[PDB]
């Protein structure tokens, strides 16, 4: 959840937003071993109660998320149901465990390739044309995170927009992202430049990933 | 003596605008059929299956025409070569239908199979049924008889699957057409045919369109 105003001059100046838990236990060995274990489900129901609490009368806030990368737990289903059950008004989404679970209302893949099908165990990253007309697959499909625009990139964005314009059910998606995550450093002479990952002493770290 | 007089078209030409040499004549088979008075009218097979193939039923109806007598059976027959697999023998007089009873002059015989060879095109494993009308007794009045494949046809999660799996369709339209006989065809075309389809990783023919 953001710094309230957001909200405000989202609702004022007009951007449709998805208000996402913060929850993240991408670091977890399986993901999802906390979010299937009961004993975090109290901490987990705060952090999606409390937002949905706080943010509900927003008109910008038209989806909810369940957090990121937590892989997919019951305590996702649960929480899920709860949302469901109080707020009517907007469907919710989750991209943990393969992006097209029990726990989302649409389709949220990232990273998810336009022609090309990543067939990874359990977590497949299908061609998003593809994923669409699977057996028994009506939802729609936003991709939460794609076209990665990590330093000089955006190749193939065009691809994306194609397929987003020639499928009804391809209902576009969030790039990855707004703006690098650099930081102020200074040299002996009070000069500025951007520093990332490492240039602070902190180890380990992942460098200019955060950009 | 026969005289038949054929038109080449008709009312019957409106529905028969298919994109092709246009045509007339006797070009099927004529044949004369001998049947009993007492005969088979018509028969259906159906083959059902459990949920891994590994049990079938068929079931047969079977329709008369004369006079119904008490006397009279149906026998069905299922047969893999020269050995019999199963057998169902019963009297006319099917189940009730309605207020009205029930179809008198028919019959359904049930055989259960066990492991089945299944019919697909990958291997078209084929049983014969034999179709036997006689008297209690065990004279014969006549048999029909068919090939029959064990095999199920269904659409299910928006798939089309044979015996639970998918299919992939690698069909191909064909017209019947003989470049000196026009639009008679003859077995030995037909055999050319499938065996050049086959050969060429073709699994289908859609009957274009007639
Ligand atoms: O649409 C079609 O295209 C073919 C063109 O050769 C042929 O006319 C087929 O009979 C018809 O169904
Ligand atoms: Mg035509
Ligand atoms: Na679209
Ligand atoms: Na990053």
């Amino acid at each position: 959840p953001n710094h309230p105003l957001w909200y405000t001059l989202c609702d004022r100046y007009g951007l449709y937003v998805v208000d996402e838990a913060n929850i993240e236990t991408h670091g977890m060995v399986p993901m999802n071993r906390l979010t299937d274990d009961p004993r975090w489900l109290p901490a987990m129901s705060e952090r999606v109660t409390r937002m949905v609490q706080r943010d509900r009368n927003h008109p910008s806030v038209i989806i909810w998320s369940l957090g990121n990368e937590s892989g997919h737990g019951a305590n996702h289903d649960a929480l899920y149901r709860w949302i469901k059950s109080v707020d009517p008004s907007r469907p919710v989404q989750y991209e943990g465990g393969g992006a097209d679970t029990t726990a989302t209302d649409i389709i949220c893949p990232m990273y998810a390739r336009v022609d090309e099908d990543q067939p990874f165990p359990a977590v497949p990253k299908w061609s998003i044309k593809k994923w669409l007309s699977l057996p028994g697959e009506t939802r729609p499909l936003i991709l939460c995170e794609y076209a990665h625009a990590m330093g000089n990139s955006l190749g193939g964005f065009a691809k994306y927009w194609q397929a987003f314009r020639q499928y009804p059910r391809l209902q576009g998606g969030f790039v990855w992202d707004w703006v690098d995550q650099s930081l102020i450093k200074y040299d002996e002479n009070g000069n500025p430049w951007s520093a990332y990952g490492g240039d602070f002493g902190d180890t380990p770290n992942d460098r200019q990933f955060c950009m | 003596r026969l005289a038949v007089m054929v038109l080449r078209w008709s009312d019957g030409s409106y529905l028969e605008d298919q994109d092709m040499w246009r045509m007339s004549g006797i070009f099927r088979d004529v044949s004369l059929l001998h049947k009993p008075t007492t005969q088979i009218s018509d028969f259906h097979v159906a083959t059902r299956f459990n949920d891994d193939f590994s049990r079938a039923v068929l079931e047969a109806e079977v329709q008369m025409c004369g006079e119904l007598r008490d006397y009279l059976r149906v026998t069905v027959s299922l047969w893999q070569g020269e050995t019999q697999v199963a057998s169902g023998t019963a009297p006319f007089g099917g189940e009730i239908i309605d207020e009205r009873g029930g179809y008198a002059d028919r019959v359904t015989l049930r055989l259960n199979v066990e492991n089945p060879k299944l019919w697909s095109a990958e291997i078209p494993n084929l049983y014969r049924a034999v179709v036997e009308l006689h008297t209690a007794d065990g004279t014969l009045i006549e048999a029909e008889a068919c090939d029959v494949g064990f095999r199920e046809v269904r659409i299910e999660n928006g798939l089309l699957l044979l015996n639970g799996k998918p299919l992939l369709i690698r069909g191909v339209n064909r017209h019947e057409h003989h470049p000196l006989h026009g639009q008679v065809m003859d077995e030995q075309t037909m055999v050319q045919d499938i065996l050049l389809m086959k050969q060429n990783n073709f699994n289908a023919v859609r009957c274009s369109h007639y």
